[PDB]
């Protein structure tokens, strides 16, 4: 029966629940913003070499997952900046060596795909084939988790103009 | 012979008590008695006569072997329970081991979010009861809720006062 709740939710009018994670961090509060500050640090995910505005709503992942204090000496910039967002907000820039590589997907004509890396501040065009190419340059590695895209056409607007839904997905190497 | 239930009919297409009630044949043996239904030709009511007859018992129907049980059946009803409207938290084996019904029935725990009693044979010694966790094919992050259960013993009957074998997940059910 329809009293079923399922895991996987989409756009129907109904009400369910998504799988339970247990690895996941969470903190609540706003910011004052009385003082406001800045600086330079290295964080998973966020657009490198740019200034952005993270509060305590959205530092949570913006920031990514804190690093391993254990690599190097990188812990310090997570620790200052957890321990700056109980009072106010930041305007942090990342900073990257020019090892950072952002993942590039061409699609040709035809729609087949292929897969490149390339480092960040480079810019890529598009030769004669591989008609166009998206890119992610929010920082994330893609790697843990990984992210996906599922394309499928569907019905055409008034204009008869061919149209297909884009789905976005986040996978954990548990499967989640 | 012990009677138990009597009601009177009338063979009108029209049919009608002293209360109002309906004396439409079908319609008011359904509406009285939870034992027979009955089916009439709508060509052959009208000229439909009536007889005294005494002891009229059914003859020719039998459930058959009931011990020969079809994962047909199984399946079937496992769609009978899902398409059910209504609420229900726990489900239990209830003395069913085919692995196909075990399957099943953890998948629609899972789909449901809701509770599993299943057991196992009770015949199987400790030895070949491990290897029988894993041939459930439940095992898994997915089929967690679920609880399996066995026992490795025998009791006395309570009516026929025999040496008898059954699973204890009804007896769990009811201690929690």
């Amino acid at each position: 029966s329809q009293y079923s709740i399922q895991q996987s939710l989409g756009n129907a009018s109904g009400v369910a629940v998504s799988p339970i994670n247990a690895d996941a961090t969470l903190s609540t509060g706003v910011a004052l913003n009385s003082s406001l500050w800045a600086g330079i640090g290295v964080f998973a995910r966020g657009k490198p070499f740019t200034v952005l505005a993270v509060t305590e709503s959205n530092y949570e992942d913006v920031l990514g997952e804190p690093l391993k204090p254990s690599s190097g000496s990188q812990f310090e910039p997570i620790r200052h900046v957890y321990e700056a967002i109980q009072q106010t907000s930041g305007y942090v820039v990342r900073a990257v060596p020019d090892d950072a590589k952002f993942p590039i997907i061409m699609f040709d004509e035809s729609g087949e795909p292929a897969y490149s890396a390339l480092p960040y501040g480079s810019e890529i065009e598009l030769d004669s084939g591989e008609a166009f190419a998206i890119y992610v340059d929010d920082g994330d590695p893609c790697i843990s988790p990984t992210r996906e895209l599922t394309i499928e056409t569907a019905t055409a607007d008034s204009a008869g103009n061919e149209r297909f839904l884009l789905k976005l997905t986040q996978t954990t190497s548990l499967g989640v | 012979v012990t009677t138990l239930e009597t009601h009177t009919v009338s063979l009108a297409e029209e049919a009608k008590d002293d209360m109002g009630r309906l004396c439409y044949l079908p319609t008011a043996l359904e509406a009285r008695s939870k034992y027979l239904r009955a089916v009439v030709n709508e060509e052959l009511i009208s000229t439909a006569k009536v007889t005294n007859k005494k002891s009229l018992a059914f003859t020719g129907g039998t459930n058959g072997d009931q011990s020969k049980i079809s994962t047909a059946a199984y399946l079937r009803a496992v769609k009978v329970l899902n398409n059910a409207p209504y609420m229900y938290t726990a489900v239990l084996g209830l003395g069913c081991y085919d692995n196909a019904a075990i399957t099943a029935l953890g998948k629609i725990c899972a789909d449901r979010l809701i509770d599993g009693f299943f057991d196992v044979k009770p015949t199987l010694t400790y030895a070949e009861a491990l290897p029988a966790v894993e041939d459930t094919g439940l095992l898994g992050t997915d089929y967690v809720s679920c609880s399996v259960y066995h026992y490795p013993f025998s009791c006395k009957d309570k009516w026929t006062q025999s040496r008898v074998v059954f699973g204890l997940s009804g007896v769990a059910y009811a201690a929690k």
